[PDB]
């Protein structure tokens, strides 16, 4: 009959179906999920038998009532699996930047994070060391793949450093300092004009939203004035909450996030 | 002394039984009503039908003749509404609904049924009530009575309470590409909770989207087009029963440059005794800044001609009677040539 | 006074025996009456002959002459009325009908018999009642009376029971095609009585019917044409003495798209002693939204040329002379690549 099951998060939860296999197992939408013995539509993950069904790593996407039905499809077995979220977990914050001083004509060295190889950016958006290879040799600086150590300290040296692990999940921050584009955030009345500042006078603007549409497009679902420096909002409503990113073809872009009151 | 006036003002409170589906009125008096019609034992009066009205004689021994008799009514329905919250998910983190849904009909005119709310400090008359901008994970309880000739005889209480909400915001710290496939994205955690930080990255036309899990903080971005800007919008999204995304952080790159792809539509004619003309159109991925064609004729596997050009049109003249001349055309951006395109063309003779 | 004033307004009251189909008449007086040539003991008077007249003389010991004289006219029989159901079968759901004939014929005329017919709280005064708005799986109650100008001598009744009909409605859970020749469609059995399921899928073309048994909930349609849309209609139907299908449920759905056939009557012409004429025909089976031509142009066993074209229309020119070539053309419909038609011509020529 029907069934409510809820399970958890990455359950491989089983479905039993009626019996006289073979088992045909579908959805009241219209995707096929097993036919026999042989699965059917691959992009969703889950496994068949000659009578029951069993899904694996169940979501969101699972939460809809499947339908097995016999060989004659004289019986049918509905079961509607739902999925109940975890709780929320805080992530733990990064490890705090800390201040380093070099003086001149010293090697300094800097400690990766734990786990090898370690990954080495700066502030300024480069790619410093890659593992034991080391890129932009101009910079006199060589990379194990543990330490990043700087040979000749500069007095361009100073700045921020970054190091990553392999799979990214911690980090270290440095400030090495030698020693001899904020987004805006905008509120704005309802029913009213905001005006947004783009690039500079130097090239055309393009315009994108959280939601992934050019707002100056034609035929857009909220009313727009677009020139070519300037963003103009006419009678506000409470759907222009979110973020718009304006940018060039000289790579120079700004981020504006309208909040209606 | 007299109870024609002593209980012209009392008043009647009916109870409705559910295990008899009864009327029991009430009087309001300390002092006992005694009866002989009907039994009135104590101060309760049994055995009601709704809708219909009764006659019964009313006098106690304190107050003597003239006695008098009151004609009831019993208009009031007790159970057949259900309390039930119609809270919209999508905007169940600040709204809560109240609606009142009947099962059972009854002979009750609705004229004369009003419902009351008490919803902590708040107070509503209203048949279906809605809260808007009420503040997230606050458990609160709401009483709800409905009253007939003004009069309580039915109350529920509910508890309800509001779902997560509002995530995000991540923190990009700056994303770029120094490969011409390869870009890398660095951002921050945000300090309210989320589940699995949902990133999208837009080309010039074509979109895409994933997830990635709540612990990384750097990601790298493969298989992109060289010399093509990027757009990438991230944000922490949790799970509740409707996903809630909250605010994106968006940021943008242009990658690398990279040698491009072979010319296309490589057409050679034949004018004259040692003249080709060799046009061709622009590769579809340019990848580079400048437009420049080079074309190159060779003879048994030897340069002897090179010519560059800003269009695709060049001409070959000078050639020796009836040979079988290579042509190899590529394209140069500017810091990395293509691959050439190379083709045979044989000549013409002297007349 | 005389009989005749005393007995001027007497009454009688007739009753039929079919043992004998014979009325008796009684006079409804008290005291003892005597007839002078025919014996009329107590009140009664037997053995009276329908439809003719007779007459009786009526006295008494308290009335003098003249006698009273009486005129009877005796109803026709009872067993000459049939009560016979009109109820058309089409219709019998929802109608009840009743009828009255006379199969034998009487010398009594036919202007003074009335028929009342009483169903439920109706009464009407008609030879055939027809009653409408009835609800199925009910039993009624009728009687009738039929009355010799309006005089009541025959009486009856019945019970008619509401024939079965208007089944459904049946809701259709889902319908698809998510294969090339494979539909699936699954509903939902309707909530009255029901026999088995009609399924009618008609496409652009033809309509063809199927009947399904009530165990079987899904059904999966074979053999069709790929890329084509049908819409199917579901209806359960019960065999009561006429097939009642009730209101049905209509869906739409289209097939897969599958690689097309060869092309046809692939015409390949000489130009000239390097260049070819290629034309075709396009298959009979698109099953593509998009229409496109691939050919490829091979010598020896080795592809020297690729062209797609918008029609069936190529030139093939800057060949060598007296050599070979295999053209291999192929219609696309955008998903899936056809099986290519091949043919070999030599170019035989000679500079
Ligand atoms: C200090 O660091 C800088 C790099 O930040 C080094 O000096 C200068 O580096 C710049 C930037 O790369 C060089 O400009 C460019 O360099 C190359 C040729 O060297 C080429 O891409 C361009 O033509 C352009 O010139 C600059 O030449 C370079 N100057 C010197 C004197 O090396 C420097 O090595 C570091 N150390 C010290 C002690 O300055
Ligand atoms: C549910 O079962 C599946 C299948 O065994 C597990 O997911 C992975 O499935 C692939 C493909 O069959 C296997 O190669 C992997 O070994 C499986 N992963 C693991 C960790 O074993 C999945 O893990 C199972 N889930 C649970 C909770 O046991
Ligand atoms: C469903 O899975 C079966 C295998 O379990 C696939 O192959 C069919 O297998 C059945 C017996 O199970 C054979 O009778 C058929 O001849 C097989 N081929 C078919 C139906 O094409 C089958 O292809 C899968 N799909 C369907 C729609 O049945
Ligand atoms: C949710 O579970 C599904 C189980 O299939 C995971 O797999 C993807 O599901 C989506 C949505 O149907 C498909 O588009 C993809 O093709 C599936 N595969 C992959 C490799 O992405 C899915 O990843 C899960 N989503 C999570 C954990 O956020
Ligand atoms: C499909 O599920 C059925 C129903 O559970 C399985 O049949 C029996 O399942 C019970 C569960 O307690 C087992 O103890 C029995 O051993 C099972 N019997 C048999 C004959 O298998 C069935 O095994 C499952 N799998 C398949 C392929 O049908
Ligand atoms: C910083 O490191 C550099 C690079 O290794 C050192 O310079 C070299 O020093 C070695 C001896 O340790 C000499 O043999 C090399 O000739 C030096 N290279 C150059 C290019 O001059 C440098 O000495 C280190 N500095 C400190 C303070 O330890
Ligand atoms: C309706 O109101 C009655 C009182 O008229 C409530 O009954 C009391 O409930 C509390 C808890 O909420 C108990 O501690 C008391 O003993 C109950 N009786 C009295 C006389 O106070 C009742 O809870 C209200 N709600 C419902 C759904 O009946
Ligand atoms: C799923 O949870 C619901 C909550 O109402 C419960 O009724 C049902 O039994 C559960 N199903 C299970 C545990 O399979
Ligand atoms: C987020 O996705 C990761 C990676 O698959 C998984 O471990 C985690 O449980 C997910 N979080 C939630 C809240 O589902
Ligand atoms: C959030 O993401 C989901 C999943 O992709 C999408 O359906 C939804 O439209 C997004 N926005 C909101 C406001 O939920
Ligand atoms: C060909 O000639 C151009 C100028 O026309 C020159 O820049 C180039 O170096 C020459 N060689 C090649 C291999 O392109
Ligand atoms: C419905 O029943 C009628 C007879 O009552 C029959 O003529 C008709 O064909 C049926 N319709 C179907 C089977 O679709």
């Amino acid at each position: 009959g029907f069934h409510t099951i809820n399970a958890t998060w990455w359950a491989n939860i089983t479905l039993v179906g009626p019996p006289d296999t073979p088992v045909t197992w579908y959805d009241t939408q219209g995707l096929w999920f097993c036919n026999g013995s042989r699965v059917k539509n691959p992009q969703i993950r889950h496994t068949c038998n000659d009578q029951n069904l069993t899904l694996i790593h169940v979501n969101k996407t699972y939460e809809r009532t499947y339908m097995g039905y016999n060989r004659q499809g004289t019986k049918k077995e509905d079961y509607k699996v739902v999925v109940i979220p975890p709780p929320p977990a805080t992530v733990k914050p990064q490890p705090e930047p800390e201040y380093v001083f070099v003086y001149m004509g010293e090697n300094k060295t800097l400690e990766g994070p734990p786990g090898t190889p370690v990954t080495w950016f700066n502030q300024d958006g480069k790619k410093f060391c890659e593992g034991e290879k080391v890129l932009h040799p101009e910079f006199n600086h060589t990379c194990d793949k543990q330490n990043l150590i700087l040979l000749f300290v500069n007095f361009t040296h100073d700045g921020a450093y970054l190091g990553y692990n392999h799979q990214g999940t911690q980090r270290t921050h440095y400030e090495v300092t030698v020693l001899d584009i904020e987004a805006m955030l905008v509120t704005v009345t309802a029913g009213s004009n905001l005006t947004l500042v783009g690039p500079k006078a130097e090239g055309k603007v393009t315009w994108f939203d959280g939601d992934l549409k050019r707002p100056c497009e034609p035929n857009y679902r909220l009313r727009h004035e677009c020139n070519n420096q300037n963003l103009t909002l006419i009678n506000v409503t409470k759907d222009y909450e979110g973020t718009y990113y304006g940018t060039n073809d000289k790579d120079e872009g700004k981020r504006y996030r309208v909040k209606v009151n | 002394p007299t109870c024609d006036e002593k209980y012209a003002n009392i008043t009647v409170d009916y109870l409705y039984n559910k295990e008899t589906k009864l009327f029991t009125a009430k009087l309001n008096v300390n002092e006992n009503v005694e009866c002989g019609n009907n039994t009135c034992t104590n101060n309760e009066v049994h055995n009601l039908t709704e809708c219909k009205n009764a006659s019964v004689s009313i006098s106690h021994n304190s107050c003597t003749a003239p006695d008098k008799t009151l004609i009831l009514d019993v208009p009031p329905g007790v159970e057949k509404f259900q309390l039930h919250d119609c809270t919209q998910v999508e905007k169940a983190d600040t709204t809560i609904c109240l609606k009142w849904k009947n099962i059972e009909t009854f002979t009750c005119d609705t004229q004369n049924i009003t419902y009351r709310f008490q919803c902590g400090n708040m107070i509503f008359d209203n048949k279906e009530i809605k809260l808007e901008n009420l503040e997230p994970e606050h458990e609160y309880k709401c009483d709800s009575e409905i009253l007939y000739n003004n009069h309580k005889f039915t109350n529920a209480s509910k508890i309800i309470k509001t779902d997560f909400g509002s995530p995000g915001e991540p923190q990009i710290i700056f994303c770029r590409s120094e490969a011409a496939h390869q870009g890398v994205i660095t951002w921050n955690p945000p300090q309210r909770s989320f589940h699995n930080f949902t990133l999208c990255y837009i080309k010039e036309t074509e979109k895409d989207c994933l997830n990635l899990d709540k612990n990384l903080i750097k990601y790298d971005l493969q298989n992109l087009k060289p010399y093509t800007k990027y757009v990438l919008s991230l944000h922490a999204y949790i799970i509740a029963k409707v996903q809630r995304n909250g605010s994106a952080a968006m940021c943008h790159f242009t990658t690398k440059s990279a040698p491009p792809s072979q010319v296309w539509n490589m057409t050679v004619s034949m004018t004259s005794d040692n003249s080709m003309h060799v046009k061709c159109r622009p590769p579809r991925d340019r990848n580079g800044p400048h437009e420049r064609y080079h074309l190159e004729v060779e003879a048994g596997n030897t340069l002897v001609r090179n010519e560059s050009h800003k269009n695709c049109d060049f001409r070959v003249k000078d050639l020796q009677y009836s040979t079988d001349y290579t042509f190899k055309a590529y394209f140069h951006n500017g810091d990395y040539p293509g691959e050439p395109f190379i083709l045979h063309h044989s000549t013409s003779y002297n007349s």
